[PDB]
RNA sequence: CUCCGCGAGUGGUCGGGGUGUUUACUGGGCUUAAAGCGCCCGUAGCCGGCCCGGCAAGUCGCUCCUGAAAUCCCCGGGCUCAA
RNA sequence: CCCCGGAGGACCACCAGUGGCGAAAGCGGGCGGCCAGAACGCGCCCGACGGUGAGGGGCGAAAGCCGGGGGAGCAAAGGGGAUUAGAUACCCCUGUAGUCCCGGCCGUAAACGAUGCGGGCUAGCUGUCGGUCGGGCUUAGGGCCCGGCCGGUGGCGAAGGGAAACC
């Protein structure tokens, strides 16, 4: 891999060795290989695969729109979308913006029914929205589990969150927006003025 | 007070002439001096000179290659060339190609740590990529200029040729003195007249 | 007047003036924004004429209090 | 969907308009929403070489303003059907 | 018509803080506004509270520190008992360690933490976090 | 405020004039004081758009 | 109107925050009170009395100089109003409209203006009965109040 | 034919609750999806500026007399554990 | 068709505008009389007298109804000339209620900003109307231009909001 751009150079040269230094000084990742180098234990899951058609004179020109979430289960997650003509290409485009959109998530405790200082859950109440789905992530006591929906559990689990309570709104069957709204609520944790 | 350049030179280039519009932002900041009975806005020349020196201080702390000085206004094409050919910044007169700072797959994909624009209201595409790419911006604002994403501003007449030439000659000179190659009383090999465009 | 939630301590924009009648020579205190015909207290000629704003003065202004 | 924020007639802060009558028509509109093109007008066009400065022939030229509806205005080419981005661009109607 | 000054003052801070302003002027004002802002300043959500003297009641100019994520007045002023404050605590606050409520108890206005130590309830005023 | 709460993950560059966190994927800007060059000025993307002014803690310089 | 007005103006007088006696004032508190009684016996109302004091005699505010208010000052010297000045003004405004409505029965614009004025009367009667400034049995009879015109 | 779920049970139709922030106090919406009375005066109701003093009605804290037993939650014990 | 006269009813061209006024409906020639409601300027008066408002009331386009007057133009219904497969429509000629005034009734409308009323806070730029203050000029005018405040009326657009158009 050629380290274009310069942030790929320091990542390739070993001048940057941990992913936290990318996020602790506000360095915008522009190449997926920076994530591949710095998070070799990255897992990716296919959240959704919808077939979208565009009408034409001769008929609809189909495409695959795949949604992919990536994460290390240690407070790093990223969700990306890909549109292609073949399913294998669409997932690969999905994983690339998934990796480019990877973000840290602040974890901790804060439920009234818990006292552990572990990163098992979200620290405080957070909310994230995508289109019309509104998702609230509430801190939970340890051992409860993930109390979200199925697609929400994938994104929450990939971010290394163990226990959480949810309060959803809008049409959650729009899986691209439910998944994206769950991603945004995690990413909104860094907008909390501590 | 001691001006960087003698006061009859400044008032001959008309640097203290702004557009007849309103800018509630600039007036509260103090960069507006007085409005004439015909409605013309005049800047504070003391604040202009002070901001020129600090601009030279800011530019001198970056490598000369890494600073981008771009304008699309053709009256500033010659001054920005002569500004930096003496300082060696990546001068870019003409169309800022969209994607120059945000598309690394582009053949002209430059990497700069500072950006300098002449008029942000017309050089919007340059400032737009700076906001997205998180690069500091300096600009010669005036009454008509939108102040978005401008980390350092110099309220000066960025429309006239004489004002543009006299401002880039002063700024080109001062950055060398802070950089080192010129003495505190030394001057450039060329006067401001050769900076001006034609 | 401006909003009271914007100005810190609002003050009257008017002022009180001392006028000497051009005929007799009495000094009189009057409101700058007089809403009536101001007459010299001694001879009685018109000293100020009301308008929609500042009053028009027929007498000389000694000093604005 | 509400096409045009203007509602199609620059009426203003009022309730009712006095309205006019359409030449070549009568479908018409209120005082706003009615096209009012003005043309220079003059009888006997370019005969001024053989008239006017020939005999005495004091000729006259009367500014005439014409009022039309949307049907007639589109019919006579005074009004086109602009694109959505071009709807907000203020151009004079060739006098 | 202006009805409740505390909700008006608390929404002004929310509006001015969201614009990243250094300070905010407040008018009109009562003692309840002052005693609430003292509790806020005691918890580091608010800088210095200068006072101005006009004929129209007075003003406060409060220096904001970017310490507020959300703020607002609870309406109506609900009575609360001491054993109930835990329930109202989780209604308006995120996390067990973050944020406070402002209660107006018979001993004076205090945070909900200082009410729990005193073992008294009262009338709810506002929430901050 | 915050009482005995442990928040994990990196701490981003807090805005020097607002405490607004330079969030991931929203690029702030960091530099030194234009007059001194001593202190470091952190401007979140929100402050750059709104034109929120900054002040040097060491010298009296204030920006846009 | 009272509701749904097109314009909501801000016109008012900005008095000093804590008004004190003017140093230029050439009038003792007894002179200021006696001036008001002469205007009152002349027939000016308490609103117009204050304008004459300020405009003619240069007295800014009778309250800081005297420590009393204009109606309280006039009340002490035997000047007693039939009704409060605001209420009497609204009643006179209704009679001048109801006189107009006799010869112009179809003045619908004036009728609504009468209804606004005649509702402003009813609000003030509700207030004044509660504070006791008017007798509790007072009734707005337009025919029974014709002398107030 | 084979496999799946539960199993002395497992199904069908009803009714209630959840479903459902489709009754919204927590906690919905009303330009265009259903949804602002054509407009206004106003009674009851609800909601109401600031400061000072009094009462203590609401409100808050403690305690007492009570709010049958059963039912409910926690703890101990006895039926072999369990019920 | 042209000229000299008379009568009659309706309307108020250009100026003239996302101009003005009004709660909505609505209001466009001039002079006058009687009223109403606002905006601005104010060290004027009272001292919370306020908001919303179920039920209750009042006003409320056009058409239409009741009784009287009037009747130029237009014109439902109807009559005729055409067109058409048909044409009880679209066009043409004609035509009666109606349209206009007065007294009353009706009480509806895409009665619309499809946006209830009251109050506070939240970047700005720009056109224009009313008042006022400061500066510069003066068709020496109640006039014009620049700037500030208050109040309206349009456009673009922060933050924010929205399913989106968009606000
Ligand atoms: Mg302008
Ligand atoms: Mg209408
Ligand atoms: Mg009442
Ligand atoms: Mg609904
Ligand atoms: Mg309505
Ligand atoms: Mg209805
Ligand atoms: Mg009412
Ligand atoms: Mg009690
Ligand atoms: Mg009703
Ligand atoms: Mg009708
Ligand atoms: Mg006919
Ligand atoms: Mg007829
Ligand atoms: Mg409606
Ligand atoms: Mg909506
Ligand atoms: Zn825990
Ligand atoms: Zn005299
Ligand atoms: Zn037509
Ligand atoms: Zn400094």
């Amino acid at each position: 891999w050629e380290p274009k751009t310069a942030l790929g150079r320091m990542v390739k040269e070993g001048k940057i060795r941990t992913i936290d230094e990318i996020f602790a000084n506000n360095l915008l990742i522009k190449e997926p290989e920076i994530v591949d180098i710095l998070l070799p234990g990255l897992k990716q899951e296919l959240l959704n695969l919808n077939l979208v058609q565009r009408q034409t004179h001769a008929g609809e020109r189909n495409q695959f729109q795949a949604v992919v979430a990536v994460g290390n289960e240690d407070g790093y997650v990223g969700v990306g979308i890909g549109k292609s003509r073949q399913v294998r290409q669409a997932i690969e485009k999905a994983t690339r913006e998934a990796k480019l959109n990877i973000t840290p998530v602040r974890r901790g405790c804060g439920s009234w029914k818990c006292s552990c200082d572990e990163p098992h859950s979200v620290p405080f109440v957070v909310s994230g929205k995508s289109g019309s789905v509104e998702v609230t992530l509430i801190p939970a006591p340890k051992g409860v589990g993930l109390v979200a929906g199925d697609v929400a559990k994938v994104v929450l689990r990939l971010a290394g969150i163990k226990d959480v309570w949810t309060k959803t709104r809008g049409d959650t069957r729009t899986t691209l927006n439910f998944a994206l709204a769950v991603f945004n609520a995690l990413r909104n944790t860094y907008y909390f003025k501590l | 007070y001691e001006y960087l350049v003698p006061l009859e030179k400044y008032l001959s280039a008309g640097v203290r002439l702004g557009t007849r519009l309103s800018n509630k932002y600039l007036e509260e900041r103090g960069f507006i001096y007085a409005v004439r009975p015909d409605g013309l806005r005049i800047f504070d020349i003391k604040k202009i000179d002070e901001r020129l020196r600090i601009a030279a201080k800011l530019i001198a702390r970056y490598p000369p290659d890494r600073v981008l000085v771009h304008t699309t206004r053709p009256y500033g094409f010659k001054p920005v060339q002569m500004f930096c050919k003496f300082v060696g910044c990546k001068a870019l007169t003409g169309r800022f190609i969209p994607g120059m700072l945000t598309n690394p797959n582009l053949s002209n994909y430059l990497e700069v740590d500072l950006l300098f624009v002449v008029d942000p209201r017309l050089d919007s595409q340059a400032v737009a990529e700076a906001a997205k790419m998180g690069i500091p911006v300096v600009a010669l604002v005036d009454t008509d200029t939108p102040h978005q994403y401008i980390d350092f501003m110099i309220p000066c007449n960025n429309k006239g040729r004489k004002s543009l030439a006299l401002i880039f000659w002063v700024l080109a000179r001062q950055v060398l003195r802070e950089r080192g190659e010129l003495k505190p009383d030394q001057d450039l090999p060329v006067p401001p007249e050769e900076f001006e465009t034609r | 007047p401006q909003r009271f939630s914007r100005v810190l301590i609002p003050q009257p924009r008017s002022r009180f003036v001392r006028l000497r009648c051009p005929d007799c020579g009495n000094e009189q205190v009057t409101f700058s924004h007089a809403a009536m015909v101001v007459r010299c207290l001694v001879c009685g000629r018109v000293l100020a004429q009301p308008t929609g704003g500042k009053a028009i003065f027929a007498g000389h202004v000694v000093k604005v209090l | 969907p509400k096409k045009r924020k203007n509602r199609g007639r620059k009426k203003g802060d009022k309730g009712r308009e006095p309205y006019v009558y359409c030449d070549n028509c009568g479908k018409v509109v209120p005082r706003s929403k009615a096209i009012r093109l003005t043309v220079p007008y003059s009888p006997v066009p370019p005969d001024l070489a053989r008239e006017l400065e020939k005999q005495g022939a004091i000729i006259s030229r009367y500014l005439v303003t014409k009022t039309y509806c949307i049907n007639c205005a589109v019919f006579f080419g005074i009004i086109k059907v602009r694109p959505r981005e071009e709807r907000k661009k203020r151009v004079p109607l060739q006098q | 018509v202006m009805l409740d000054l505390l909700s008006n003052a608390l929404t002004a801070i929310k509006n001015a803080e969201a614009m990243g302003k250094r300070q905010v002027v407040i008018w009109p004002v009562n003692k309840l506004i002052y005693y609430t802002l003292r509790v806020l300043q005691r918890y580091g959500y608010v800088g210095e509270i200068e006072y101005i003297d006009d004929g129209r009641g007075g003003k406060y100019v409060v220096q904001l520190l970017g310490k507020i994520n959300d703020i607002g007045a609870i309406r109506p002023r609900f009575p609360v008992k001491y054993r109930e404050i835990v329930e109202w605590e989780q209604k308006y606050l995120p996390a067990r360690q973050i944020g406070i409520l402002v209660i107006s108890t018979s001993q004076g206005v205090m945070s909900h933490l200082e009410a729990k130590e005193k073992k008294i309830g009262g009338v709810l005023l506002a929430y901050v976090y | 405020s915050i009482r005995g709460a442990r928040i994990y993950g990196p701490s981003p560059p807090a805005d020097s004039t607002t405490n607004w966190p330079l969030a991931p994927l929203e690029r702030g800007v960091v530099f030194a004081c234009p007059n001194c060059g001593k202190t470091t000025i952190v401007r979140s993307a929100r402050a750059r758009k709104l034109g929120v002014p900054y002040r040097c803690p060491e010298c009296g310089f204030v920006g846009p | 109107p009272h509701r749904s007005r097109h314009k909501k103006g801000r016109s008012s007088s900005v008095r000093p925050p804590h008004p004190t006696v003017p140093t230029w004032i050439q009038y003792t508190p007894e002179e200021v009170e006696q001036l008001a009684v002469e205007l009152a016996r002349r027939g000016f109302p308490p609103s117009q009395i204050g304008i004459i004091l300020r405009d003619q005699y240069g007295i800014p505010l009778v309250k800081p100089i005297t420590g009393k208010k204009l109606t309280k000052i006039l009340e002490e010297h035997g000047i007693k109003q039939e009704l409060p000045e605001d209420l009497l003004n609204l009643i006179r405004r209704a009679l001048r409209i109801r006189k107009h409505l006799e010869e112009h029965p179809k003045d619908m614009a004036s009728r609504r203006g009468l209804q606004l004025v005649e509702s402003k009367i009813h609000r003030l009667i509700k207030y004044y009965k509660r504070v006791g400034k008017i007798p509790q049995d007072f009734v707005y009879n337009p025919e029974a109040l014709s002398h107030l015109a």
